[PDB]
């Protein structure tokens, strides 16, 4: 079983360097996408739901403005994100189709994946039981071995990232943090609620972070509240490092040991970065029912599957306030985007 | 209740990253 793991992932990671070394660059143009509708907002610019009109697909396509994210200092960061997810492929990583860039604007068109986001079906129905959970959690593990197998650490993982298909199975969408590393890394970054303590202390750390953050979802996913929570950062932060965490009483007692062991501050003794692997959590009691390969395959009933009124559908999705896309006659930041 | 406490909070809408 180990040793299909071993050999899938081996596989895997000779299919990601080919394309990692070799990025797919400029395989689109703007003016061939119909844009229909905003269907998420980020810091970087608007997610909008696209048709390709030569095929009359639908896609969600991302655009960044070039210079908001000079200001934000977020450069490495956004060239990490397409490089990263033009290059990997695994069923629960939502797709990268088509790339490229304009005088003022990147553009990431992506698999639209029109069921919505587990956020607000999470906030809509309040709590997941344990087996709804854990059917996401099972996926959330499976990537995660993907991801750290070629070196990979996602590193903003929430709700808000996890975006439920047709099938009711689950797509990590935004890449933006992710970043190919072998040892430590110190940037401070995710978000508050899911930052790991050696994030908070400035300690430098490695893909262990993504297995506490992998905690956190879980705890967040079946309490409907997250293990550490206050209304300014700070005090969240105090939460985090203090060592803590109150478990809701309807909490059965093997997800309570997958959490502790979960959101271990104590490197050591934290599952997912020990000796045995990833295995210490596909192997815990809480996961038994669980079946992997059929997981991977797509074969097992989603406990929950979103509405479908039919293609370009939008209404899993909030509204949004339009606003024209600009391009600038002149090219803006063409030396620091230039591998984009 | 812990929940009560949450759905009264600042922090039950989308939530950003940090930046540094
Ligand atoms: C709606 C949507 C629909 N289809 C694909 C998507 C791919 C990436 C991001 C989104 S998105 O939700 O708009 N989105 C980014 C906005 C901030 N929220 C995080 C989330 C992953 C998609």
């Amino acid at each position: 079983e180990q040793e299909s793991v071993k050999e899938f992932l081996a596989k895997a990671k000779e299919d990601f360097l080919k394309k990692w070394e070799n990025p797919a660059q400029n395989t689109a143009h703007l003016d061939q996408f119909e844009r229909i509708k905003t269907i998420g907002t980020g810091s970087f610019g608007r997610v909008m739901l696209v048709k390709h009109m030569e095929t009359g697909n639908h896609y969600a396509m991302k655009i960044l403005d070039k210079q908001k994210v000079v200001k934000l200092k977020q450069i490495e960061h956004t060239l990490n994100e397409k490089r990263i997810l033009q290059a990997v492929n695994f069923p629960f990583l939502v797709k990268l189709e088509f790339s490229f860039k304009d005088n003022s604007n990147l553009y990431m068109v992506m698999e639209y994946v029109p069921g919505g986001e587990m956020f607000s079906h999470l906030r809509r129905i309040g709590r997941f039981s344990e087996p709804h959970a854990r059917f996401y959690a099972a996926q959330i593990v499976l990537t995660f071995e993907y991801l750290h197998s070629l070196d990979l650490i996602y590193r903003d993982l929430k709700p808000e990232n996890l975006l439920i298909d047709q099938q009711g199975y689950i797509k990590v969408a935004d890449f933006g943090f992710a970043k190919r590393v072998k040892g430590r890394t110190w940037t401070l970054c995710g978000t508050p609620e899911y930052l790991a303590p050696e994030i908070i202390l400035s300690k430098g750390y490695n893909k262990a972070v993504d297995w506490w953050a992998l905690g956190v979802l879980i705890y967040e996913m079946a309490a409907g509240y997250p293990p550490f929570f206050a209304d300014q950062p700070i005090q969240i932060y105090e939460k985090i490092v203090s060592g803590k965490v109150r478990f809701p009483s309807h909490f059965s007692s093997d997800l309570k040991d997958l959490l502790r062991n979960l959101l271990q501050v104590d490197l050591t003794k934290r599952f997912g970065n020990l000796k045995n692997g990833v295995n210490d959590i596909k192997n815990h009691k809480w996961f038994a029912t669980t079946d992997w390969i059929a997981i991977y395959q797509r074969k097992v009933e989603a406990p929950f599957i979103p509405k479908f009124k039919g293609p370009g559908d939008t209404s899993n999705f909030d509204d949004y306030e339009e606003e024209e896309i600009r391009v600038s006659i002149n090219e803006k930041c063409g030396k620091e985007f230039s591998e984009f | 209740t812990t929940y009560a406490d949450f759905i009264a909070s600042g922090r039950t809408g989308r939530r950003n990253a940090i930046h540094d």
